[PDB]
Order: C-alpha cells, then sequence, then structure tokens
C-alpha cells in the first residue's frame, strides 16, 4: 500500500456519510453534504457552498517522526522499503448546532466499531483527537457557528526500488602467513558459493 | 414622483414588536409578520469596498454578496434596541434584503422629501426555532 492523501480524504469522506450522515443536510441526490476542502474541477471550475449543515475534510500535512526508514526487505527480486507516516486531518462543521454535531462525531470515532470501518476504507489507524472550539465568524449580516476538529492518522507506505539487485554468488580468496607481510603466502584458500 | 416609483417590491414588516427572551435565554422573534406592497427605486451602491454581486472564493466553496441603495417615500425602519423593534425585509429578485442603514431627508422640502436605505442580501443558513 502506498500513502496518498488524495485517497485518505476520499476514504474519510465515504466513511463519514455513514457515520454521521443522519445529522447533516442532503443535496438534490439525497446524499449527505460532505465534501473536500477547496472544491474545484477542470483546473478552473469552483464548487458552490452546499446547504448547511455540512462537513469539510482537509489534509494539513504529513511527517515522519518515527525515524526515516522502518523496514528494508526483498519481496520478489525487486527491493522494497517501508516508511511510517503521520497525517493530521481537519474536519469542520458549518451551520447551526455545529458543536452539538462535532461532540457526537467525537463520541463515535472512539468506539471499537467505526475505527474498523476507517481502517477498512483508508487502511489507517486513528492515533489522537484534539479538542473542539466553538467559533463564530461574522461573514455578512449574520454570524456562522463552526466547530473544527483535528484527527491524526498513522499509515505505513511501501515503495519498489526498480534499480536494486541481489547477490546470488560470492567469490572469496584468502591467505595464511606465519609473519605479517610474508610475501609468498604459506597457503591460499579459494572458494566459490552459488545460491543454487 | 415618477422616477421615485419606477420599481414595485414587497416588504415584510413584523407589525408586532413583542419579541422577548425565553425562560431558557433563547431569542424569540416577534410573531405577527405582515406583507405589504411598496414602490421605490433600487440602484447599485458604489462606494469604497462595497461589493455588488461579487463572487467570493472560500475554502468551503463559493458565496455571493450583494447590496443596494433604495430611494422611496415609505418609512421603513431598521433594528432599534431602545425602541425595541426589528428591521424590515425587502424582496428583490425573490431573495431577502435586510435594511441596515437609513438616512432621514424627510420634512426637508415639499416635493423632494424622501428616504434612503442601504439593504444587504441576507446570507444563506439553515433554520431553527425556539418558540416557547
Amino acid at each position: 500500500m502506498q500513502l496518498e492523501t488524495a485517497e485518505l480524504e476520499k476514504g474519510l469522506v465515504r466513511t463519514l456519510v455513514d457515520v454521521i450522515g443522519h445529522r447533516l443536510a442532503r443535496d438534490k441526490n439525497n446524499r449527505p453534504n460532505v465534501i473536500r476542502a477547496y472544491p474545484s474541477d477542470n483546473s478552473n471550475d469552483k464548487g458552490l457552498k452546499p446547504d448547511q449543515p455540512f462537513i469539510t475534510v482537509y489534509c494539513q500535512d504529513a511527517a515522519t517522526p518515527y525515524g526515516w526508514v522502518l523496514d528494508k526487505f526483498v519481496e520478489d527480486d525487486v527491493v522494497c522499503y517501508r516508511i511510517a507516516f503521520q497525517i493530521p486531518v481537519l474536519i469542520t462543521v458549518n451551520g447551526k448546532g455545529a458543536h452539538s454535531i462535532m461532540l457526537e462525531l467525537k463520541q463515535r470515532l472512539e468506539m471499537s466499531s467505526v475505527r474498523d470501518l476507517i481502517l477498512e476504507e483508508t487502511g489507517a489507524t486513528v492515533l489522537d483527537t484534539g479538542a473542539i472550539p466553538n467559533d463564530y465568524t461574522y461573514l455578512n449580516t449574520d454570524f456562522e457557528n463552526s466547530a473544527p476538529l483535528v484527527v491524526t492518522l498513522v499509515k505505513n507506505s511501501v515503495l519498489k526500488d526498480e534499480r536494486g539487485s541481489i547477490i546470488e554468488r560470492v567469490i572469496v580468496d584468502g591467505e595464511l602467513v606465519y609473519e605479517e607481510g610474508q610475501e609468498p603466502p604459506e597457503y591460499t584458500i579459494h572458494l566459490d558459493v552459488d545460491s543454487k | 414622483m415618477r422616477l421615485l416609483n419606477r420599481h414595485s417590491f414587497v416588504v415584510k414588516r413584523k407589525v408586532s414588536e413583542d419579541g422577548y427572551y425565553n425562560d431558557d435565554g433563547d431569542w424569540v422573534a416577534s410573531q405577527d409578520i405582515v406583507e405589504v406592497n411598496c414602490k421605490g427605486n433600487i440602484q447599485p451602491y458604489i462606494k469604497g469596498s462595497v461589493k455588488n454581486g461579487t463572487q467570493i472564493a472560500l475554502p468551503e466553496g463559493i458565496r455571493l454578496t450583494d447590496t443596494r441603495i433604495l430611494y422611496t417615500t415609505y418609512k421603513l425602519r431598521t433594528s432599534d434596541d431602545v425602541e425595541w423593534n426589528e428591521s424590515d425585509i425587502v424582496m428583490i429578485d425573490g431573495h431577502e434584503y435586510e435594511v441596515f442603514m437609513t438616512m432621514d431627508w424627510s420634512q426637508q422640502l415639499a416635493h423632494t422629501s424622501h428616504y434612503e436605505y442601504i439593504i444587504i442580501r441576507r446570507d444563506k443558513m439553515n433554520a431553527v426555532r425556539n418558540s416557547r
């Protein structure tokens, strides 16, 4: 499995539709309003703001606090590497009662279930979950209630080194001497070992 | 006059001024809403950083903000905490426009006394009720 935030966001979006979809608004296709941040298509088209309440998913960054390389192994003749990653994600609810919805979303991510569905879709484990503020932003006319939350994930990624190769034959030479630097060696041992 | 009555629009005035705070602290708007027919003139408001039909790009999507200036002889009122009344609503293009500013030019001259208002398009949000 390779690590790609584009897939983690999609998996989280698909999971949230079932986990917390009953509290959200629904579009013309009856689907709950969960979307990825900064919507756009065809390199210039821009999405419209859905009907409230809705959810936004945005991946912040990715780091490797756990060393630099976790494993190096051979799976088939191609060499492989494994690396441990950490990915903080930001989920926000916009509308009225955003805090009341974020609280229930928090209380469900900690269940034994749900954490299995997340791993089934994204193949990642939930590591931490931060606090929830209760924000108000003026916009125009009326304030909008919002409630962000940060959910950190952990995943292992594997890549293939197509430039690598393996050793399958070894040739060894040796000598024996009574004294250091004895120019004609007392004995010479030549060895050759094949994998087969 | 003719130019002051070029446009016809609907105004929603909350005739009752009995809004109050519940025993739980929530706000309850005045109950009796009444529709009226009025005539005036509506033009775009060009001043400073004012935004007429301006598309706004946000991480959450796209918004649309608009604001206009209205000349009329009808006395519309904005929110007032001392008099304890709420503002009026003006229906333009099927959307709501809340009266935010007023300028009293009445009682100045015979044939040219009027009023000026700045009306801002109401933002989109979901509805909730607290009525006791």
